[PDB]
């Protein structure tokens, strides 16, 4: 909302480092157990 | 409330949660009686 | 002849097919051995001594009419009209409305419509007598006008007389039925038929639930219109949680009969159907034996179609364009001898390779039924009582009420219900979704030239959304 | 720039019919009053039905439709009636409506014809046209109907079951004496009922200095009114619809200042 | 998987990123209207209460806004929203008190689809650019939309249970865009073939043709009421033709004044005999023809779809390259109310009357089809007894069925011109087909003298049975009539065996239609 | 499925004329002579009782 | 149901008497369903022995 | 309920007024009457009436729409005279006509109370 | 004429025939994101 408003202009690809992988994430440390709720 | 048999038409009230079966005929098929509000409508 | 004097007498004689067969007078033939066999068509036309194209016939045919289905054998004089106008009608006597079985007050089908009065046909086929089309009509006989008279029945369509509706005409009635089960999905998830209460159930909407009995279902009787509830079923909440079902949008029937027992696998269900009544407007579907389809285009009362120098006003009035293109000239005869039928008092004859009658014979019964031989008339104007210069071609037919009626092809949307996941236009409980903007749509916007009204349609009246873009990279913020 | 003076020649009578001749009248008044006899009449019909048990063949809405069309007897306390719109009772009351009733049981085996002769009213003076029998219904042993029905009052522009009359003919210039129609052969063409050329003449010759004069009517009647009071019943209803008119339009033009 | 979760079409990249489904959109039946402009549409009254248009507050139209918001939903022209400058969307079928209500400048109310919108129709099948046009909101009692006649030819439409869609423009830039662009009247040319696509349609068509005969005398009466349906008259009544016994007005002297401006035109009728340019008489056209519109006004000739309808050089071509696009609009209504309101007085019908000949036509053509059979005759046997020779580059059998194929024709179309050679003026087949509203000459033909020869796969009908065609015909006949010539006319009835030909020809031109819909479509969107 | 009670184009009393028709046909009348005798004359009330099928003579068969 | 193959759509002469030559579905299903003339009657089998 | 009740084909809303007028400017002596809730019936009694008048013009009617009610008359008269003037006098010309017509059928149906034969 | 020649044009503009077909349209300096649209997405954007 205070943020301006823009377009695009170019699409660039590529693959995605482990680096920015791991630094972007949310769930820090990782997703560690394969069931998701307990109570 | 009240139903119909489906064969003798002899009414009998069917309590809430109660098999459905006729007496006097032992039959599985039910009518609702009709309704006792009243409807108008138009000869047009 | 000792055949013939002794197979009329079937009913207290006991001679019958069986008997003509066992006598080596009739016989079955296959289509292989059909390559090996001299056929004649008729026996005293083709078995006649003289200088003759073949005289070692083999076999005779009965009629040559018998080499038509079942749907094809209702037209009369089909050996008069284009070849694939007799393919239309055949699939189009299919979905003409009548009186489809005797005992419709049992069965509880879904969609079930229903003729007020049906009539049987006053130019009859010869093999008619033997599909039970005389105790089972789908149709009326009325009287059709071929004329030009306001522009209301240009390119296929009839103006029908609006006074003549009021009593009776083409008049129906429409049944529907709706299914429900109680079912015990879980050991703890039960259904059963209730009167939802406000606060003890939950997930209910905004509906009058008054209409509803004790046991949750509707006493037949009472009018039901668009959005009320019939069939009111609570689930049992791991409180009460209640569902129910609700009509369609614009129905306003009337509840006929509510039945309830026990269905195949012993879960108690109910049936219920709704009664509701079509009078034919200004959308509705008219079709001949002969292949015109067409809608309706105006109703004028009886003091406004053209009428004869007795009072004998038309029922519906078509568009003279609709023959020469087509050539329908069976269409053009059964209402010549439709008009000596009736001033007679028989009922006419239509067998196609019988062809007894001569459009010309009928022709000047007509002018004998003091109705001109030309089946023409003179009409006079309906609202200025002047003569009409021409001379209109007039008298009965019989015509077909189709299935595909207006009450049940319009609908609207305007902001309505849209989806979870992907944020696009849904259908709701009023039946109306979105019409779907395709591809070649897609295009002629671009030749035109339009460029807001193309982003409208495709972004702001579908799924418009805003995300925040970082600026130094491209990815979501 | 005025009126002309028409004049009436009846033919017949019965009681259901009337054949008369206008003369010397324009072709527009001719017609305007044609369309009166239909729409704008005043008559007696039932428009409200109420059903309290019906196990016959036929639905409830079967049954209210083959009752409205069946008429009553209009002939003199439709002037006495106000329209139920206008009068200051209730939803009903005996200044405005005329309650029916009908209740039929079936007991023995063969079957019975529910005629009209059931409607039992309150009134003397409005029966259905019994003084054979329309039929409603049949039933079988062990069904059974009953209802209550009142009937308004209104015209045949509200609904076709208003208006007091079967065809009604009209024609003029039984010889094409103006050409207002054109015919190919004319020959071919039986000569009218009122024409007055030979045996063997086809068409009057033309004349062009010509004008449509001696209309003729011929009215037959559903039951409800008599056949020569649905023509006195039309005439003094078109007069009060353009004096009504005349009254609003000088208030118009009074008001300009 | 992830990459089957994207597949083609109905994946995600090929179903729900350039065709979707939308809102503001409605559908149903369309039926005629013709006391509409060619740029409106009839809209129920249960569809414009549905749909909404947001339109800003402005200290110019505050009252109106807030009278509208006083009534919401009950009242037809109402609103059901309100949308202030927070973003707030407040529901006002449901507000208790109304009054409460105040709108403020920036506010935006969501009213109800009124008169005079702008809407975008199209037909179910888009081909060209035509089957999408701007047309303006007229709205009416009854549930189906509405609209002009003259505008069912670029939609390509006809009116026997046939559907089209509407969607309603929200935003300002939109709505106007398309009012400035692709509204109706401002595609009446169209670049494909540089001519008009929208013209005057079969019912006008054949009585404006009647309209403007050399014969058609008008009163008094009947010209005033005729002049009280254009909408483009300046008050004046033109001096009669004949001012005698009566004052009579002519039909080119009332259709001079539909005709805008001063547009000069010079065509001709379908029945000009091209012989009449050359002796004298070539400006006076003893039967006139040669149609002459100069300085604005019909000097002579017949109107016809030659001078009227959708081609190049016509008189609506010309009205719309010299006057412009909002002149030619008045022009196509008024010559439909104009004629529609004659009509009336002239009528117009199809009978029996209509279909049938005199004696002595059914006397020669018997004597023409005859002859045609002894020569089919002649050159089998000749062929039998080998007395035939082939032509370069043809076998016996093909050149024999050279020899019968160019007999049967030939015989087809003598027959065919003698029974058009009998018709009368007062004919109602011959009254749609000179004026071009619908049929053709060969109709006539079929009708009243010969069917014809039917044919499958381009060649007479085969020997489906071992070498017959029947069970009843004798061997290797090949004779005219027992392999597919139908001798009689749809009015004289078929006979059986000729009966099942027609049926054969009929379902393979029935056949091919279904063919071609698909293939069509499939490689124009490839080309596209 | 029962005789209208009135014609559908001209509006005369129909509804009144169907047990009268079946009794003429059980003499020996011709239907162009019943029709007559009962005062239909013109063609659209004649085709009334003429293509008239009578459905609920078969509906009163099954038990109420 | 959508072979653009014209020869099992066609119509046979031996179909002269046991199958209707004019009632067939427009569409895509044109010739493919068809039904069966009056008379026409359609053998149950029995033992050659 | 798409469909609108019969009773609007002639019964006056309450905000509506029979009749209007509004003076045409294109030419002199012209005026536009506009009534409401009627049709043909009405529509060409008047039109035929005017054309008897030999102070009168221009006399036309139409319905602009045959699915809403309310028709338009148009007159135009000479310059001494008003097309007020010549509306009004031809209706009391209507009336002293269906007045008379009526009084000469009544003696016609009671000429005959017995019989004249 | 001009849709003719437009056509008939832009169908020989790179030199050699190249049909309007899919794998005649599969080959031009086009983005990544076209060939992505028809039917081969995931290996044409992969080699992207
Ligand atoms: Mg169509
Ligand atoms: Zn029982
Ligand atoms: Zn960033
Ligand atoms: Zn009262
Ligand atoms: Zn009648």
């Amino acid at each position: 909302s205070a943020c301006p408003l823009r377009t695009i202009k170019r699409v660039q690809f590529g693959v995605l480092s482990p680096d920015e992988l791991k630094r972007m994430s949310v769930t820090e440390g990782g997703i560690k157990y394969p069931e998701t709720t307990e109570g | 409330m009240i139903y119909i048999c489906g064969e003798c038409h002899t009414e009998n009230e069917i309590k809430s949660r109660d098999p459905i079966r006729c007496r006097e005929c032992g039959y599985r098929i039910m009518y609702k009686k009709r309704t006792k509000r009243l409807v108008v409508f138009d000869a047009r | 002849k000792r055949h013939i004097d002794q197979l009329k007498e079937r009913e207290y004689n006991n001679y019958s097919w069986q008997d003509l067969v066992a006598s080596g007078v009739v016989e079955y033939i296959d289509t292989l051995e059909e390559e090996t066999v001299m056929l004649a068509m008729t026996p005293d036309d083709l078995q006649e001594k003289e200088v003759a194209y073949c005289s070692t016939y083999t076999h005779c045919e009965i009629h040559p009419s018998m080499i038509l289905g079942v749907c094809a054998s209702i037209i009369p004089f089909p050996d008069h009209n284009q070849s694939p106008r007799n393919t239309y009608q055949s699939a189009m006597g299919k979905q003409a409305m009548g009186v489809y079985i005797t005992n419709f007050h049992v069965r509880m089908d879904t969609l079930a419509h229903v003729l007020y009065y049906p009539q049987k046909p006053l130019v009859t086929t010869r093999s008619m007598e033997y599909l039970r089309f005389r105790e089972l009509p789908a149709g009326i006989n009325s009287i059709v006008a071929i004329a030009s008279y306001t522009g209301y029945n240009q390119e296929d369509s009839v103006i029908m007389n609006r006074s003549a509706v009021d009593r009776g005409f083409f008049r129906s009635v429409f049944y529907r039925s709706y299914k429900e089960q109680e079912s015990k999905k879980g050991f703890d998830q039960e259904e059963v038929f209730e009167k939802p209460t406000r606060e003890t159930c939950q997930g209910m909407r905004h509906a009058i639930y008054d209409k509803l009995d004790d046991d949750g279902l509707i006493a037949p009787g009472v009018r039901v219109s668009g959005d009320d509830v019939i069939i009111g079923k609570t689930v049992t909440l791991p409180t009460k949680r209640d569902c129910s079902t609700f009509l369609r949008t614009s129905e306003t029937g009337i509840v006929d009969q509510v039945m309830v027992t026990l269905n195949q696998e012993g879960y108690k269900f109910c049936k219920i159907r709704v009664r509701s009544v079509r009078i034919p407007q200004i959308g509705d579907k008219f079709a001949s034996r002969h292949g015109q389809k067409g809608t309706c285009g105006i109703q004028y009362r009886q003091e406004d179609m053209p009428f004869t120098c007795e009072g004998i006003t038309p029922d519906i009035i078509i568009n003279p364009h609709a023959i020469p293109s087509r050539m329908t000239i069976g269409h053009l005869i059964e209402c010549l001898q439709g008009k000596v039928s009736a001033n007679k008092g028989e009922i006419g004859d239509a067998t196609p390779f019988n062809d007894a009658v001569n459009v010309q014979k009928i022709s000047n019964l007509l002018s004998d039924y003091g109705y001109h031989l030309r089946g023409n008339e003179v009409l006079y104007n309906g609202f200025t009582g002047r003569k009409i210069t021409s001379q209109i071609f007039i008298g009965p037919t019989y015509y077909q009420r189709l299935k595909h009626m207006v009450d049940d092809k319009i609908h609207s949307r305007a902001r309505g219900p849209i989806q979870i996941l992907n944020r696009q236009p849904m259908e709701g409980r009023s039946r109306d979704g979105g019409l779907r903007f395709g591809e070649m749509e897609r295009d002629c916007q671009i030749a035109h030239g339009a460029a807001q009204f193309l982003r409208e349609r495709l972004f702001e009246a579908s799924d418009p959304y805003q995300v925040h873009v970082c600026n130094l990279c491209g990815i979501m913020a | 720039p005025y009126a002309n003076q028409p004049t009436v020649r009846i033919t017949e009578l019965t009681d259901e019919n009337v054949k008369f001749i206008i003369e010397n009248t324009d072709l527009a008044v001719a017609n305007s009053i044609r369309r009166v006899f239909i729409a704008e009449v005043p008559i007696i019909a039932i428009d409200w039905v109420q059903i309290d048990a019906n196990s016959s063949v036929l639905h409830d809405e079967f049954i209210a439709h083959r009752l409205g069309l069946i008429p009553l007897t209009s002939d003199d306390i439709v002037d006495k009636l106000q329209y139920s719109r206008d009068c200051t009772c209730e939803e009903f009351c005996p200044e405005c409506s005329v309650e029916f009733t009908l209740d039929v049981r079936c007991n023995e085996d063969q079957t019975r014809h529910v005629t009209s002769r059931d409607l039992i009213s309150n009134s003397p003076r409005v029966i259905p046209v019994t003084s054979d029998d329309i039929l409603i219904v049949k039933l079988r042993k062990g069904q059974e109907l009953r209802l209550r029905a009142y009937a308004k009052k209104g015209f045949g522009k509200e609904h076709a079951k208003w208006n007091p009359t079967a065809g009604v003919a009209f024609e003029y210039d039984p010889d094409n004496a103006l050409r207002h129609t054109v015919y190919p052969k004319p020959e071919e063409w039986p000569k009218s009922e009122y024409s007055e050329l030979d045996e063997d003449e086809s068409q009057a010759p033309y004349d062009p200095n010509g004008k449509p004069e001696r209309f003729y009517y011929n009215v037959e009647s559903c039951g409800s009114l008599r056949p020569e009071t649905i023509v006195l019943s039309a005439l003094s209803g078109l007069k009060k619809k353009l004096s009504d008119l005349q009254t609003q339009l000088s208030h118009e033009i009074q008001s300009d200042v | 998987s992830l990459k089957q979760r994207l597949k083609g079409k109905e994946g995600r990249v090929r179903g729900n990123l350039m065709g979707k489904r939308v809102d503001f959109s409605a559908r149903t039946v369309i039926t005629p209207d013709p006391n509409l402009s060619i740029d409106q549409v009839g809209v129920p009254r249960s569809i414009a209460a549905n749909m909404t248009f947001a339109e800003i507050v402005t200290p110019f139209n505050i009252d109106r806004l807030q009278e509208l918001v006083r009534r919401g939903n009950s009242q037809y022209p109402g609103a059901k929203y309100i949308i202030r400058d927070n973003g707030d969307r407040i529901d006002l079928r449901f507000h208790p008190k109304p009054s409460d209500l105040h709108l403020q400048t920036g506010y935006k109310v969501e009213r109800h689809m009124c008169d005079g919108d702008i809407v975008i129709f199209n037909r179910q099948p888009t081909l060209h650019k035509m089957s999408m046009m701007g047309h303006r909101v007229r709205i009416l009692p009854w549930s189906t939309f509405r609209l002009n006649l003259s505008v069912t030819t670029p939609y390509n439409a006809d009116f026997d249970g046939d559907e089209m869609n509407l969607h309603l423009p929200q935003s300002l830039e939109t709505r106007a865009e398309i009012q400035e662009l692709a509204m109706v009247p401002r595609m009446i040319v169209t670049p494909q073939s540089n001519r008009p696509v929208m013209g005057i349609v079969q019912d006008t068509l054949t009585a404006v043709r009647k309209f403007t005969k050399r014969d058609v005398f008008l009163e008094r009466g009947e010209v005033m009421n005729l002049l009280m349906f254009l909408s483009t008259w300046d008050g004046k009544v033109p001096q009669p033709a004949i001012l005698k016994p009566r004052p009579l007005w002519t039909g080119k002297q009332i259709f001079s004044l539909i005709i805008p401006g001063h547009i000069n035109c010079i065509r001709t009728h379908s029945t000009h005999p091209d012989d009449e340019d050359s002796g004298p008489y070539k400006h006076i056209s003893p039967g006139d023809t040669k149609v002459v519109v100069e300085n604005g006004e019909l000097i002579m000739g017949i109107l016809c779809k030659k001078s009227l309808g959708t081609s190049a050089g016509s008189l609506v071509h010309i009205s719309y390259l010299e006057m412009g696009h909002d002149i030619t609009r008045l022009f196509y209504s008024n010559i439909q109310t104009v004629i529609n309101n004659w009509l009336l007085i002239e009528g117009h019908t199809i009978g029996i009357g209509d279909s049938i000949a005199d004696s002595k036509t059914y006397q020669d053509i018997q004597n023409t089809i005859k002859k045609a059979k002894q020569d089919v005759i002649e050159v089998i046997e000749k062929a039998h007894n080998n007395e035939l020779e082939p032509t370069p580059g043809n076998t016996l059998r093909q050149t024999f069925e050279n020899q019968v194929n160019r007999i049967l024709n030939d015989a087809r179309d003598k027959t065919g011109s003698s029974a058009q050679k009998s018709l009368s003026e007062y004919n109602n087949f011959k009254s749609m087909v000179v004026s071009g509203a619908k049929g053709s000459k060969i109709n006539i033909s079929q009708v009243i003298a010969v069917v014809g020869q039917q044919n499958v796969e381009g060649k007479r009908i085969p020997f489906g049975f071992k070498h017959r065609t029947l069970p009843h015909f004798i061997k290797d006949d090949y004779g005219p009539e027992s392999r597919g010539f139908v001798e009689n006319s749809y009015l004289a009835g078929l006979t059986p065996t000729e009966f099942f030909f027609h049926a054969m020809g009929g379902r393979e031109g029935l056949i091919d239609t279904a063919v071609k819909t698909a293939e069509t479509g499939y490689i124009q969107r490839r080309l596209i | 499925m029962i005789i209208p009670v009135r014609c559908f184009t001209c509006g005369k009393i129909v509804g009144n004329k169907w047990e009268a028709y079946l009794g003429l046909l059980q003499a020996e009348y011709t239907e162009g002579d019943a029709l007559d005798a009962l005062g239909l004359k013109r063609y659209c009330c004649r085709r009334m009782l003429l293509a008239h099928v009578d459905l609920i003579e078969k509906l009163l068969n099954y038990a109420p | 149901r959508d072979g653009k193959l014209a020869k099992p759509r066609q119509l046979h002469n031996t179909l002269w008497g046991m199958v209707c030559p004019a009632e067939t579905p427009e569409g895509h299903a044109v010739g493919l369903v068809k039904n069966l003339a009056l008379m026409a009657y359609i053998s149950v089998g029995s033992q050659p022995s | 309920m798409n469909a609108p009740p019969a009773f609007e084909s002639f019964l006056l809303f309450e905000g509506e007024k029979k009749i209007t007028i509004n003076k045409d400017t294109k030419v002199p002596n012209a005026c536009l009457f506009t009534i409401n809730k009627e049709d043909h019936t009405l529509g060409n009694i008047i039109k035929s009436q005017l054309l008897k008048d030999p102070q009168v013009l221009f006399a036309g009617y139409k319905v602009p729409h045959p699915l809403e009610h309310k028709i338009i008359i148009r007159v135009q008269t000479t310059p001494d005279y008003s097309p007020q003037e010549a509306f009004t006098n031809a209706i009391t010309d209507l009336i002293s006509e269906l007045s008379l017509l009526e009084e000469r059928f009544r003696v016609a149906i009671k000429d005959k109370q017995e019989g004249i034969e | 004429y001009r849709h003719l020649a437009l056509l008939c044009d832009t169908m020989t503009c790179r030199g050699h025939l190249m049909a309007i077909t899919r794998h005649g349209v599969n080959r031009q300096d086009t983005g990544p994101l076209m060939k992505c649209s028809f039917e081969e997405t995931v290996d044409v954007l992969m080699e992207a």
